[PDB]
């Protein structure tokens, strides 16, 4: 029944001569309907590139310890805290020593980022990263969670300036980047974002634009059932690949996922 | 969380022979008859979760065994019968 | 129209564990081995129930003999019924029938079983009749002599308790 | 063409199980001793069919002359009808009233009008009009020997033996008396006879979970004893009159939600083996005298959006069928070939032929073939040495346009008689027979004795 | 580590987790763990201009009160329970609204050790009495989001012994709350602040809440709908089916109901990826003794 | 006690003004306005035998009726004075179940939503009973829900039905040949056939009552012999 999750020609996930490829860039678009949460796939994408393999679906899990690792991670996110970072991605057991994990949420709010000019906000919030990755320079992978929040929160900022100040610099800056957010702005019934509410939406469109790949996963059609949680979707991004070899491309294919006790399966229709 | 569902209907025989197929259909266990006639002999019986009975299949052993435990398959397609010295696999199709 | 055809017959012995150099065994039979989950390793647990002594050790699969604890229980006669290791946070689960559940503490890089603490958590009285384990290894059902059976959570917490009775039947015959 | 069927009715009677359980099946709705009283059990007196019974004081010759002239009058004319019987159990009652209606439905078409019912069928045969069969109803425990007989007999053609559950406490429970084993033999001993035979089953039903009610399909159609040419599925609706309407008055029952209902039967369409017609699981009802369940009119036009959000679509005949002319000739088809499948099936090894296509999984035409047993057989005919039963023919391949270069002027005019000769290559070859047999209604008795086949008794038999 | 004071708590059946309870009914039951686990906030919602929600931001309330009042010299156990309900409202009458305690039987059964449980109420019963001003405060909500932010901290951090439990009463009610804060910015970055706040103290703090969605734009909604980790809604028969129901129910008073319910989100359960998401499967009736969940 | 009562009896009660609430809205268009709405106010309100002092509030009305006995003009002044003069012909007491000071709004599109609260939150006094109304066609002005990211604040008329305790709502009956459709494209065009501003009505009516639920009632109203019937 089990199928494997191969994501390129080479028959691998994440490429390892992608980070021996001097004076290049890449990025990943990964979207979730946000009644479903995407986890299971930054674990996989973690320890595939540390690890080598994919530890949670096509290898087991007992030795999942990255820390200490020659390779590096570097994770960041608004929508949780320090606090649940350490507690649950060490209970998943996401490495430390030789990782970085960021909070944007616990104390930060307070005083810290309201009531302050919005240029240092964001020339610090950039200077976070462009600080803690100084260490190791060419061998991580850095990821970023639904940053598009951050633009409800600076008193009235659009698409543009937030883009240019926050996610180009970071690409320009490290080797890959993998950005994934949610859709539900999309999915209002009876109602029409596009009246109003497109602010939200450019970037989402712009950064379709920018990516490479497309990770898509979508919730069931009109029921729900047990054996089968979601569809799992994979697309060429718009941008092109900055590899160096002239053979890679892309694979084109779907899945049919389901979740149950942090354990995941796929397989076809 | 520790309450009562339901309780099995009595059935003359029954050894303590008790383990559960992981599709989640029959529980499998064990008889011997040994009343008159020539029906008498040594058979594996299903129950299904609402202690009711279902199914049956006989073993071609002698009379005379002493089956200690008996093994459901990871999956849906084993039943490994334990003995002293001989361990069986049987397996079906088109329910035979 | 399939048949059923043999691959590979496997076997060896868990040698026992004592100083002497020739180092053969002390009439310590094997009380339960398990299929570890999938890290090329094989728990194996024996003992001398007489004496009172047990002993836990990894078989690689390379064939490397690892020891993480060999204690010695100030009784005996003490039947094993259930024993597990949660490879996550790296403890073991012993059952024993008097009505002591033995948790015991060891260390990866510890080679040696020097760091291998005990604990003799609550203890059930009377015996025990029979003890199990789920298949993801957090509900613990028990049964005691006295037709009582308790289930207590994965952390050693009941979740609750039930005497069972001959006079509880739900008959399948009901006149309305 | 002009295929018709025309449904006729008996006089009320009580079925006799009744006796040793005191009432009605639970679900059964009306009856005599209801309210109504003037209708057949299973009706409420309220349909079309009903009313032109009614208004016959219950004769068969008024409403099949009646029904037939108003067909024809429409803008419809007919040359070949099928009937059908309805209500309770027909069998029960006394010989004589058997025999006369029998004579007057024949008599009605053939113009025939004398008695003797031997004389009756004899004139039947070589007559216009011509008759394909008959539908009789009926209950296990009717289901023996000489009753076989006297069905073979009269020129019936096909059963429908409900069975509604194959778990036990349901048998009792419901009211209805037959063990649910004993429907086993009776399905082995009817098909040996040629009769096709057809089943029921209700989804819900009182203490059934949605469990049990998906593995009891699961069994029908995997165990060797419940292959049967034939379904019907019955969602369960409450009417106010009926035994299942108390249950809900006094609490003692509760239905399905929606999408319960709408997942299950997405599941079970899954799974129907390719050679069972799923005749209806959009029934029809009395619509406003139900009081508990689900609307039931469009339950498979939202079924098949679910198997197109899971895969697998349905296999059955009825949705792969493209008839025998120009109904689905808007586009010319693709590769054409004979596909053949073999199971076993209540004591005897059986065999499906059929002309398929295989790239998009349409059908043509279709023939059953059955090697008789030795432990079941019982008739004069099928006693005397090895032989085969052809079961039924249907050939849709009666189109005129097809794939790969079909006959210009003869427009597969011969395609039934390669199925013919296939069956026969394999009832010399394979059975080793040494006689085959065919059924059919009397009123076709003639588009089979042109292949020589000779008649015996009911039946139409060539040796070899 | 540090002393900390657990009001009522047991294992979580599902997961093995300290679980409190709301006090409710069915609510508890459909909340997956039997119960609430100690950390993640739920919201529960309703179409119309009724005001059946309002009941249950009552009940969670007084169970505190009562798990905190009958431990003193009235539990042989003495068991350390404490509690320090905070209030979000620009109205007091709820200082004088908990209803009263019916038996009591805060029994679990079917750092100390706490077999409390949820009580039997009844809604016609007022409490005997109310707490004072130590065991329970109310904040206006109208001050500026630093005041507050300071405040809720000091209190929790003060109280270390507490359990913490937060009830916010009709969140964006027009009629307290002006226009000045209905911007985009203000309600979520206090909504953050809290969250941050509320998983700090992971060990003990739960919060509750809920608003009217008839006349919010779904854009905030939206916005707000990921703050929390759970959600429930209540939808009201229309009149139509509510005379339909009275007409064929003629027997029956208690078997009148008011409306269906839908599960949006559920706790932890979800963070693993579970689909849970589950609609028009169940009803709800607020009734005598509590507030009914059941299967239509 | 009167209770459950007969619909074309409880819709003499509302407008009989048997029971009362601090804040009544009405609703009109270019299609039917409101001045026969008052009429039978009046006609079914003094009609029990009763005064009912009336002050008046005037946005777009131009002359003084003959339904109120104060009066105020609001066009040259403004909220901050308004505030003040509500209350000089307007006591602060309690029942306004009974015969006290009836406050009638003429129009309500002229005032900014962002101060509807506080203004109503200073008026709806236990003595007071206000009705006031509203023209359903007229667009809002731009500038007062500000459609940018930050106003997440809701339009007029849902803060209105909200807010009020009871709804009605009327519309004009075509006598002629046409149909509402041609009646809406020629408005479009701002064109009037023949048959508007009559004086046979329909009126819709929802009351909030028994802990918040509703109930929509529909009507037929003939404004010249005062006649309510089913429709
Ligand atoms: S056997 Fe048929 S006719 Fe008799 S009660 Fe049952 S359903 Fe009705």
């Amino acid at each position: 029944q089990r199928q494997d999750l191969v994501l390129f020609s080479d028959q691998s996930v994440l490429p390892a001569h992608f980070f021996q490829d001097s004076n290049s860039h890449n990025l990943f678009f990964i979207t979730h309907q946000s009644c479903t949460q995407p986890l299971w796939m930054i674990n996989a994408l973690v320890e595939t590139h540390v690890l080598g393999s994919p530890s949670s679906l096509n290898e087991s899990s007992s030795s999942m310890l990255p820390s200490s690792t020659r390779s590096h991670a570097v994770l960041a996110s608004f929508i949780h805290e320090q606090n649940y970072f350490t507690n649950s991605l060490n209970k998943l057991k996401i490495p430390s020593n030789n990782y970085n994990v960021l909070d944007f949420l616990s104390d930060f709010i307070v005083n810290n980022i309201h009531n302050k000019p919005r240029d240092k906000i964001l020339s610090d919030v950039l200077a976070k990263f462009s600080a803690a990755i100084q260490n190791n320079p060419t061998d991580t992978i850095v990821i970023i969670e639904q940053p598009e929040l951050l633009l409800s929160l600076v008193s009235g900022l659009t698409c543009s300036e937030l883009n240019n100040k926050f996610i180009t610099p970071l690409l320009r800056q490290c080797k890959v980047l993998i950005i994934v957010s949610n859709s539900d702005i999309f999915n209002i019934d009876e109602y029409d974002a596009s009246v109003h509410s497109s602010n939200l939406q450019n970037f989402y469109k712009s950064s379709f634009i920018k990516s490479m790949i497309n990770l898509n996963l979508n919730p069931l059609k009109t029921g729900f059932a047990k054996d089968v949680t979601g569809s799992l979707h994979v697309c060429r991004g718009g941008a092109p690949i900055a590899t160096s070899n002239t053979s890679l491309h892309v694979v084109e294919n779907e899945y049919l996922y389901l979740n149950e006790k942090e354990s995941t399966k796929l397989f076809y229709r | 969380e520790g309450q009562l569902d339901s309780a099995s209907e009595p059935v003359t025989g029954m050894e303590h022979q008790l383990s559960w197929k992981p599709q989640g259909s029959l529980i499998a266990s064990i008889q011997r008859k040994t009343d008159l006639g020539e029906e008498d002999s040594v058979d594996v019986i299903f129950f299904e979760r609402n202690g009711l009975r279902h199914g049956e299949f006989d073993t071609r052993l002698p009379l005379d065994e002493k089956v200690e435990s008996v093994c459901w398959n990871s999956n849906s397609e084993a039943l490994a019968v334990v003995l002293a010295n001989r361990i069986q696999l049987w397996t079906s199709k088109n329910y035979h | 129209m399939r048949n059923l055809i043999t691959l590979n017959k496997g076997k060896f012995k868990p040698t026992a564990s004592t100083a002497e150099g020739d180092e053969d065994d002390l009439s310590f039979t094997l009380l339960d081995s398990v299929f570890d989950t999938l890290s090329d390793s094989i728990t194996c647990v024996l003992g001398s129930t007489d004496i009172g002594a047990i002993e836990v050790q990894q078989f690689m699969k390379d064939g490397s003999r690892n020891v993480l604890a060999s204690f010695n229980i100030q009784t005996f006669d003490d039947k094993l019924l259930s024993f597990v290791h949660f490879a996550d946070i790296n403890q073991l689960v012993f059952v024993f029938e008097q009505g002591d559940i033995i948790t015991a503490t060891y260390d990866p890089v510890s080679l040696d079983p020097a760091e291998t603490l005990i604990e003799i958590m609550g203890t059930i009285d009377n015996g025990i009749a029979a003890a199990q384990w789920s298949y993801d290894e957090e509900t613990l059902a028990m049964v005691t002599k006295d037709r009582n059976v308790v289930v207590l959570s994965k952390l050693f917490e009941p979740i609750s308790e039930y005497h069972l009775e001959v006079d509880d039947l739900k008959i399948s015959k009901h006149v309305t | 063409s002009g295929i018709a069927v025309v449904a006729v009715m008996c006089k009320p009677h009580r079925c006799p199980h009744i006796a040793y359980t005191g009432n009605i099946c639970v679900y059964c709705p009306g009856g005599p001793d209801s309210d109504f009283e003037y209708s057949t059990q299973s009706y409420t007196g309220y349909e079309p069919t009903s009313m032109r019974a009614i208004r016959a004081r219950y004769d068969p010759y008024e409403q099949a002359r009646g029904r037939v002239e108003q067909l024809k009058q429409l803008g419809h004319s007919i040359d070949k009808v099928e009937y059908v019987l309805m209500g309770g159990t027909f069998m029960s009652l006394p010989k004589e009233y058997r025999e006369d209606f029998i004579v007057k439905l024949h008599n009605a078409l053939s113009g025939f009008n004398g008695n003797d019912i031997d004389e009756a069928i004899l004139y039947s045969q070589q007559s216009l009009t011509k008759c394909v069969g008959i539908t009789i109803e009926t209950r296990p425990d009717y289901c023996t020997q000489t009753h076989l007989d006297d069905m073979l007999k009269y020129g019936c053609t096909r059963l429908e033996i409900g069975v509604q559950s194959l778990y036990e406490d349901v048998a009792r429970d419901t009211n209805r008396g037959h063990t649910v084993r004993s429907v086993c033999e009776t399905f082995a001993v009817s098909k040996d006879a040629g009769y096709k035979v057809v089943s029921h089953m209700m989804p819900d039903l009182p203490n059934v979970g949605m469990e049990r009610d998906i593995e009891q399909f699961k069994e029908y159609f995997e165990n060797p004893d419940f292959r049967t040419d034939g379904l019907k599925i019955y969602p369960t609706l409450v009417i106010r009159g009926t035994g299942l309407y108390e249950l809900w008055k006094t609490g003692r029952y509760k239905s399905y939600s929606a999408n319960a209902l709408v997942d299950l039967v997405a599941r079970i369409l899954a799974l129907v083996p390719p050679w069972t017609r799923i005749y209806r699981v959009q029934r029809d009802i009395p619509m406003p005298l139900v009081t508990s369940g689900v609307d039931n009119g469009n339950l498979r036009e939202l079924a098949l959006a679910r198997m197109k959000d899971l895969g697998t679509t349905c296999r059955d005949v009825r949705t792969r069928e493209v008839g025998i002319q120009e109904v689905h000739h808007k586009v010319q088809p693709d590769q054409v070939e004979l596909i053949r499948r073999d199971y076993y099936a209540n004591g005897g090894w059986e065999t499906f032929l059929s002309y398929e296509d295989p790239k998009k999984d349409i059908l043509i035409g279709l023939l059953r073939l059955r090697k008789a047993s030795k432990k079941y057989t019982y008739r004069k005919e099928f006693t005397s040495q090895r032989t085969s039963i052809v079961r039924e023919l249907h050939v849709y391949g009666s189109v005129v346009p097809l794939h790969s270069r079909d006959p210009r002027k003869f427009q597969h005019q011969g395609f039934g008689t390669l199925l013919m000769e296939e069956a026969e290559r394999i009832a010399k070859e394979e059975h080793g027979s040494e006689k085959i047999s065919v059924i059919s209604g009397v009123g076709v008795r003639n588009y089979y004795g042109k292949l020589g086949y000779e008649l015996d008794g009911p039946y139409m038999s060539k040796r070899i | 580590g540090l002393d900390s004071s657990h009001v009522g708590v047991r294992p979580s059946p599902a997961t093995s987790q300290p679980t409190t309870s709301t006090g409710s009914a069915d609510l508890d039951s459909i909340l997956g763990h039997m119960g609430l686990p100690l950390g993640n906030s739920v919201l529960v919602e309703e179409q119309s201009t009724t005001e059946f929600h309002s009941i249950l931001g009552k009940l969670f309330a007084a169970q505190g009160i009562v798990h905190n009042r009958i431990s003193d010299s009235s539990a042989d156990k003495t068991r350390n329970g404490d509690t320090h309900v905070i209030v979000l409202s620009l109205n007091q009458m709820f200082a004088k609204e908990l209803p009263g305690i019916y038996k009591g039987s805060r029994k679990q059964m079917k750092n100390s050790e706490y077999k409390d449980y949820n009580h039997q109420f009844d809604i016609t019963t007022r409490l005997m009495p109310a707490p004072i001003a130590s065991e329970l405060t109310f904040i206006a909500p109208t001050q500026p989001v630093s005041t507050i932010l300071s405040q809720i901290e000091q209190t929790i951090k003060r109280n270390d012994k507490k359990l913490i439990r937060i009830v916010i009463p009709s969140l964006l009610h027009p009629a307290m709350y002006p226009p000045k804060m209905f911007e985009s910015s203000e309600i979520i970055g206090l909504m953050h602040g809290v969250r941050s706040l509320v998983k700090k103290y992971y060990e003990r703090v739960v919060l509750f809440a809920s608003i009217s969605i008839d006349i919010i734009t779904p854009p905030l909604l939206v916005l707000l709908r990921n703050m929390f980790d759970s959600v429930i809604n209540l939808e009201p028969f229309n009149q139509e089916m509510t005379e339909f129901l009275e007409r064929v129910y003629k027997s029956q008073p208690g078997k009148i109901q008011h409306g269906l319910v839908h599960i949006l989100k559920l706790p932890v359960f979800t963070d693993r990826g579970e689909m849970r998401v589950l609609k028009s499967e169940w009803a709800f009736k607020n009734g005598r003794k509590k507030f009914e969940i059941e299967q239509w | 006690a009167s209770s459950s009562h007969n619909p074309v009896i409880l819709l003499k009660r509302i407008l009989s003004l048997t029971e009362s609430s601090p804040f009544i809205l009405c609703l009109d268009s270019i299609a039917q306005t409101s001045y026969k709405l008052i009429q039978e106010f009046v006609h079914q309100s003094k009609s029990k035998g009763n005064e009912y002092p009336i002050v008046y509030i005037s946005f777009e009305t131009v002359n003084k009726p003959s339904y109120c006995t104060q009066f105020i003009d609001a066009t040259q002044m403004d909220f901050v004075h308004l505030v003040k003069q509500i209350i000089s012909y307007l006591p602060a007491a309690t029942a306004t179940q009974a015969k006290k000071h009836m406050v009638i709004i003429d129009s309500l599109n002229y005032i900014s939503t962002e101060y509807i609260t506080r203004f109503l939150s200073e008026i709806a006094s236990p003595h007071c009973t206000m009705v006031a109304t509203y023209h359903k066609d007229i667009k809002d002005e731009n500038r007062t829900v500000i459609p940018d990211w930050n106003n997440n604040y809701p339009d007029k008329l849902t803060l209105l039905q909200f807010m009020a305790t009871t709804i009605v709502d009327i519309d004009v009956v075509l006598t002629g040949t046409l149909d509402t459709e041609e009646v809406s494209e020629l408005l479009n065009e701002f064109r009037i056939p023949r048959g508007l501003n009559n004086d046979i009505f329909q009126l819709r009516l929802v009351n909030k009552r028994k802990s918040g639920r509703s109930l929509e009632y529909d009507f037929i109203v003939n404004s010249n012999t005062h006649e309510y019937e089913l429709l």
